[PDB]
């Protein structure tokens, strides 16, 4: 039982940089590291093994270093193929502790997110429990922060996130959170209001709606 | 019924004994170079990420005194087998030699379980583990080694008799008999026969697994893993029928002739020449071939 | 030229066994080892066991201790995995791996690591069935519009926005999951601002395992 | 044992007790390293063995 | 405190920068506020009107943003803000006074 703390958790590079990725180790292991990559929903490969040797059959960019029980990993530069999460590992003390893992991802320039909000189907009303829509599309970074005010009453302990990942043509991201909430307690307030938080805007927006 | 054998003078063997020096001042530089590198590759090796197998380390250490301490034999040799050097040199070089010579015969028969368990068991346990069992045994086979030389080395005197002096084991009186044949039997079971019994059979049954296993054969070979074998049984044969030969000779269990003696002295010379030859060759059977050991040292 | 093939896995009711079998081709098993590592949904990966059908030399991770018993069978180099007690916390996909150990680098050989992985299987524990979905209309404001599912159980579920006609500007945000222990999920396609009140625009989904088809109407 | 570190000629111990009756016969060995030694046969055993030539009787009988 | 302002001729440069008194971020208003940059702990990222135009940078205490390459549009006044929240989220709690910049 090795915690093997990695960082950084996330980057941002353009095609073609040097990027490089640092796992480190609480105790000593004795030069025992691996180095894995997994594309979204796929089988991880495998790039380096053993502290700084190579794997047959990856590409010469990737390359290893050792310093002490501070291992890290070298990116000669970032072809439009290696856009994906790296996992490092210690091979030294059963059971395997494996990292807790790197995502780099491709670099834009900032959006700013629109906001839009869905009043409960008339429908819903009859399942009983009534449900509002917050969206947000084509906006960046990852990075966001959204929060639920009704009747100037902050909303916490129930609501839910989920975004989609990198567009391959407009490279951004789309936040939808859902607010569920029972046909009782509904009509007990008049006001809804959904706020943004985003390093693209200079105050956070505010979209509310009435019945 | 009596019988009067006067023996002539030997004959000038002294060619033999110039002939022989010049074959262990061979060994001396090829085995002395040769040890020494791998050593100096192993240490190194560690920084880059290898898993530098300890055994060959030790093996290479005990190699390295052996033939550091051939010279003194040299000396007391081309002298037809007096000695001029003073009573505690004779003790503690004695000391060096078995200590060493039975370290790496003992460490060529650990090797072979270790590398037959490593292709079988050691596959799932944790390197930390294996190494630290590595580690244990790396110790307790020096001490075994050390327990084996001690007694004959307490039982050393010099003599002086004409004018020339030797260094000579004394045994105890009443039991003189007993005392020599005993060490020289020891000498063998624990020197050659049991080693060489554990590591046939286990390259044996390295062979039949490797055969087994469809990958691994191609990688491999199936000739290095008989020729350790075969390189062993040659060079570490010889010595030891000549003496177990000679011991008989002494129980007077074969009639005695001047021939007889003359043949004993030099076969018993010569074969001790190849017992050291094995220490030279250890080396090269063991790391060289190895392409990551040959392209390691490439790059250094 | 080495295979791994995973099998066995789908859906178990809470405390239960599972037997999944990791079948090896195209070399011998005994000279390698075999792993099986854990990857929870968006989340790291994790070590489980591993198990040398050589002599039976076993091992386990902490947080699964005692309860699973890895099995080998050197006779079909297959490797099999009980599980046990099963609690809804192991949803995730097992990938099997070997670790092999070369032998014509015995002295001089480097720390190995993990070389070839399967696909993998997917163990889905929970204590409800098939159900839903429920589509529901995402009326646009007085331009973005979209249409929800909600209660529906299990995964995947296809939607196909008006026949597959529309395919740009459409976003199908991931499931998510709910607490009572069903799944929710949300699409929405924007629309040019002139482009409402002229266009109608449907939203088609369909389920494969309950063969449930919905179409809904969006309006104003 | 090393060579060098050794005792080579017909015999290196004695029989300390030796029954005089049972001695049959003994052979004068000579070498230039253990010079003059004694090698014996007894009847009892019939397998050659080496007494102390400093024996008494030794002498007498032999020179 | 923001430093800087003055009157360029196109295709001059200004160094513009502000000191504490976490992330910085650099806005833009017209005599209608705007995004322009924002600098991270460790990278950068700039507005997509503003690509490679300026650049900027995090001295550990003061930030640099090396406005360069003028065009007929950046007339106004540019304000330094702070990202109270640790993960950065973007709430922006104290408020600069920016200086006036004309071309
Ligand atoms: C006592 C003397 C005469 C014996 C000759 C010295 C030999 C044994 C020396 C030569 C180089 C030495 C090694 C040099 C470096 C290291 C690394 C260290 O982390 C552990 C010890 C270890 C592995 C040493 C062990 C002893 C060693 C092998
Ligand atoms: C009479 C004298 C020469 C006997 C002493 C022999 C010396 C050379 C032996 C005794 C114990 C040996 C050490 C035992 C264990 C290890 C650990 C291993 O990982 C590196 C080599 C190293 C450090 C050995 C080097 C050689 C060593 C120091
Ligand atoms: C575990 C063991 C084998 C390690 C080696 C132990 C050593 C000390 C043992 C091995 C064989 C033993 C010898 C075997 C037979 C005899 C004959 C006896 O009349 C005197 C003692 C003597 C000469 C023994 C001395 C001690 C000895 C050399
Ligand atoms: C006279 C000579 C041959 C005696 C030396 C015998 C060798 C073969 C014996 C001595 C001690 C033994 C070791 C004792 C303990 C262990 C730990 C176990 O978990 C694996 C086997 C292993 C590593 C043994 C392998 C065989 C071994 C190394
Ligand atoms: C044997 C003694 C007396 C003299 C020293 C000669 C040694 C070095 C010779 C004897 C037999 C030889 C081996 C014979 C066959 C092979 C197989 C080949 O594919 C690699 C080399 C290898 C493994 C040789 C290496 C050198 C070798 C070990
Ligand atoms: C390549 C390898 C196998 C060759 C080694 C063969 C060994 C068995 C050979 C090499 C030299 C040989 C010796 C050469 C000369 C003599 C002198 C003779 O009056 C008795 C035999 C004796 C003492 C030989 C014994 C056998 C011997 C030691
Ligand atoms: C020539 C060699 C292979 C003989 C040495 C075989 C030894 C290492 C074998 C014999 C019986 C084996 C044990 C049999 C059963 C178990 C239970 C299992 O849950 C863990 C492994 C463990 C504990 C095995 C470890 C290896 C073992 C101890």
């Amino acid at each position: 039982d090795i915690q093997m703390t990695q960082s950084p958790s996330s980057l941002s590079a353009s095609v073609g940089d040097r990027v490089t990725i640092t796992c480190r180790a609480s105790q000593s292991v004795s030069s025992a590291v691996a180095w894995y990559q997994q594309k979204p929903g796929k089988a991880p490969k495998l790039l380096i093994y053993s502290a700084s040797s190579l794997y047959s059959g990856v590409p010469s960019r990737f390359s290893g270093s050792r310093s002490g029980t501070d291992f890290t990993l070298t990116i000669s530069s970032l072809q439009p193929e290696d856009f994906a999460t790296y996992y490092c590992q210690q091979s030294y003390y059963y059971p395997i502790t494996f990292g807790q893992g790197t995502k780099v991802e491709i670099k834009r320039t900032v959006a700013a997110p629109s906001v839009f909000i869905f009043p409960p189907s008339d429908s819903q009303l009859k399942s009983g429990t009534a449900s509002v829509v917050c969206l947000l599309n084509n906006f960046y970074p990852r990075e966001a922060k959204v929060q639920w005010k009704v009747d100037n009453a902050l909303q916490s302990g129930n609501s839910q996130e989920s975004v989609t990942e990198q567009d391959s043509k407009d490279s951004t991201y789309s936040l939808s959170s859902t607010l569920t909430l029972s046909k009782a307690d509904y009509e007990k307030h008049k006001v809804y209001a959904c706020e943004v938080t985003h390093q693209g805007l200079s105050s956070p927006v505010t979209k509310s709606f009435n019945r | 019924v009596v019988d009067t054998v006067m023996c002539p003078n030997m004959p000038n063997k002294s060619v033999l004994l110039y002939t022989l020096s010049f074959i262990y001042i061979f060994i001396f530089v090829i085995g002395m170079i040769a040890n020494s590198v791998v050593v100096w590759v192993n240490i190194q090796a560690k920084t880059t990420g290898y898993d530098t197998h300890c055994y060959i380390l030790n093996l290479a250490i005990a190699d390295l005194w052996v033939v550091l301490t051939i010279p003194v034999w040299v000396v007391s040799l081309v002298q037809h087998n007096q000695w001029p050097m003073g009573e505690l040199t004779c003790k503690v070089t004695h000391l060096i030699f078995s200590i060493n010579l039975f370290g790496s015969i003992f460490f060529l028969t650990c090797m072979s379980v270790d590398r037959y368990l490593s292709i079988t068991y050691f596959t799932n346990t944790p390197s930390s583990r294996k190494k630290m069992v590595r580690r244990v045994v790396c110790i307790l086979v020096w001490l075994l080694a050390f327990c084996v030389s001690l007694p004959d080395t307490y039982y050393l005197k010099t003599v002086t008799s004409n004018n020339e002096t030797y260094c000579r084991s004394f045994y105890p009186e009443h039991s003189i008999k007993e005392w020599l044949i005993g060490m020289e039997l020891v000498s063998v079971v624990l020197g050659f026969a049991v080693p060489f019994s554990i590591i046939a059979v286990f390259y044996f049954l390295l062979a039949r697994a490797i055969s087994a296993s469809s990958d691994q054969e191609k990688h491999s070979s199936r000739k290095i893993i008989f020729s350790y074998v075969v390189v062993f049984l040659v060079c570490w044969l010889p010595y030891h029928v000549a003496v177990l030969l000679d011991i008989f000779s002494i129980l007077h269990y074969i009639p005695f002739t001047c021939r007889l003696e003359h043949a004993l002295f030099t076969a018993l010379h010569v074969t001790q020449c190849l017992s050291l030859v094995h220490c030279c060759v250890n080396p090269v059977l063991y790391s060289f071939i190895n392409r990551n050991y040959r392209y390691e040292l490439m790059k250094a | 030229e080495v295979q791994l093939v995973e099998s066995g896995g789908g859906l178990v009711q809470p405390g239960g066994s599972l037997r999944l079998s990791c079948a090896a081709s195209g070399f011998n098993i005994s000279s390698s080892s075999i792993h099986w590592v854990r990857q929870a949904p968006g989340k790291g990966l994790e070590w489980v066991a591993s198990i040398s059908p050589s002599y039976g030399y076993t091992s386990y991770a902490d947080s699964v201790k005692g309860r699973f018993t890895i099995s080998a069978d050197t006779s079909k180099n297959t490797a099999y995995l009980q599980m046990n007690s099963l609690r809804a916390e192991d949803t995730a996909v097992y990938y099997c791996a070997r670790v092999s150990y070369w032998d014509w680098t015995w002295g001089w050989s480097k720390y190995e690591g993990m070389d070839y992985w399967g696909q993998g299987t997917l163990v889905t524990v929970s204590s409800a069935s098939t159900k839903g979905p429920s589509v529901f209309p995402l009326a646009p404001s007085s331009a973005a519009l979209g249409c929800l599912v909600k209660d529906y159980f299990p995964e995947p579920v296809t939607v196909s926005w008006n026949s597959g006609a529309l395919t740009s500007g459409v976003h199908t945000f991931p499931a998510v999951l709910q607490s009572s222990g069903l799944y929710s999920l949300s699409s929405v396609v924007t629309v040019p601002s002139s482009s409402l009140g002229t266009q109608t625009y449907i939203c088609n989904v369909n389920h494969k395992p309950s063969n449930t088809k919905v179409d809904k109407k969006v309006e104003p | 044992k090393p060579v060098s570190l050794s005792y080579r000629c017909p015999c290196r111990f004695f029989e300390s007790h030796v029954a005089r009756a049972n001695v049959k016969h003994l052979k004068i060995l000579n070498t230039p390293n253990c010079a003059l030694q004694i090698v014996a046969r007894l009847k009892n055993n019939n397998r050659q063995v080496c007494i102390d030539p400093k024996l008494k009787w030794i002498q007498e009988y032999l020179e | 405190q923001e430093s800087g302002g003055g009157l360029v001729q196109p295709g001059g440069s200004l160094r513009l920068s502000c000191a504490a008194s976490y992330a910085m971020s650099w806005f833009r208003q017209a005599p209608e506020r705007e995004f322009v940059a924002v600098a991270r702990r460790s990278g950068a990222f700039y507005a997509d009107s503003v690509q490679g135009r300026f650049t900027v940078s995090r001295d550990d205490n003061t930030v640099y943003l090396q406005m360069n390459s003028l065009k007929p549009e950046d007339t106004a006044v540019y304000y330094c803000a702070i990202d109270s929240d640790t993960f950065y989220s973007g709430s922006y709690d104290y408020w600069g006074q920016g200086t006036q910049v004309t071309v």
